[PDB]
């Protein structure tokens, strides 16, 4: 569980 | 002139002087002439890391100011609203470049979607900052380019158009961080992803390592939202 | 409002952890400029600050000046590249113009204590030595004396007042042994100066404590890192 | 491979 990729 | 701007754009990113960078593309674009698809990831990758680096600032002193109690000053608020107010300036400046000169009438469709991405993307930074009753208008004003984005890249492109899927990335995080509609941003992103799969065999070298790519990022971003 | 002392103090540190050190830059220059000594950790602010600003500004520079040097060669191509290099020089030129500035008007003490003068001092050549990087009229004679004056007198401190293994005396020397080589263009002085730092530093290790140690011994393997690079071994 | 100077 790491940041959104975008 | 206007080629001296682009050569110097180029110039700035060789430097990692995006600031510099973004005005460069800021001053090539308001020359009028339409951007070439090298020149328009120029004006994208700029502003991105411009953008990129203060959000990121944003994010930091966010989280200490909300960590509160262990301490939490008026300089914590201050600087953040210092960064806040100062990214606002970035994107509203990327957003009147997009009305005032690349979202044009009819252009082809990858330059079509790639400034409706754009205006989306730069809406959808305001809402991360966003505190407001704007805080609606804002996310209304992103939902609005993303789904004209959206109409374009469906009807004009492929499934597996990097560009139509990089869109739908967005759209989909969009929907999770922003919209908080985690079930239609995972339905989005699943789609997208199924629909680029099912046509993956068509691609040529060259399109296919774009494509999987951005299909990486929605695999990874599905497997984070929906805990598999 | 907030912009007292502390305040700007606070504010440098947010900067820091939040990486925008232009900002940073700009809230320890206003809390010098308030006329208060700096603690050794205020010191490291300011410090850290303007040397990621011009650390950037220099990396930039020394891409676009390299990019100038390959247009100008014999038997190449046919203006932006030294343009936009002057842009970033002048930028760059502006800012150690402006530590310079801070470190006369306000840092350099003849009543501050050794560590503190040392550290300014080294301050004050490696700013020079930033200048003398880009410098290349007749200002380049005056400049690189202004850093070799600054980090002599620096060095006449650091051997009095300070241990070799001090990591002041160590960055200062590590400092000075590179304004040789790369400004000054003396190899000979530079490697005997960078071995002669390491090999008495080396000789005191033992009596260090486990924070002073990690320190000293980080900026000697730089000194071992550029000896092997500038000897060869 | 380039020179070391300030941290």
């Amino acid at each position: 569980s790491l940041r959104r990729n975008s | 002139e206007r080629a001296s701007l682009i050569q110097k754009a180029k110039l700035a990113e060789q430097a990692e002087r995006y600031e510099d960078m973004a005005a460069f593309m800021k001053g090539a674009v308001e020359k009028g002439e339409e951007l070439s698809c090298e020149e328009r990831n120029l004006l994208s990758v700029a502003y991105k890391n411009v953008v990129g680096g203060q959000r990121a600032a944003w994010r930091v002193l966010s989280s200490i100011e909300q960590k509160s109690n262990a301490a939490a000053g008026p300089e914590v608020r201050e600087y953040r609203e210092k960064v806040e107010t100062e990214l606002q300036g970035v994107c509203d400046t990327v957003l009147g470049l997009l009305d005032s000169h690349l979202i044009k009438e009819a252009g082809d469709a990858e330059s079509r979607v790639f400034y409706l991405k754009m205006k989306g993307d730069y809406y959808r930074y305001l809402a991360e900052v966003a505190t407001g009753d704007d805080k609606k208008r804002i996310i209304d004003s992103a939902r609005s380019a993303y789904q004209e984005a959206m109409d374009i890249s469906k009807k004009e492109m492929p499934p597996t158009n990097p560009i139509r899927l990089g869109l739908a990335l967005n759209f989909s995080v969009f929907h999770y961080e922003i919209a908080n509609s985690p079930e239609e941003a995972i339905s989005l992103a699943k789609t997208t992803f199924d629909e680029a799969m099912a046509d993956l065999h068509t691609l040529s070298e060259d399109s296919y390592k774009d494509s999987t790519l951005i299909m990486q990022l929605l695999r990874d971003n599905l497997t984070l939202w929906t805990g598999s």
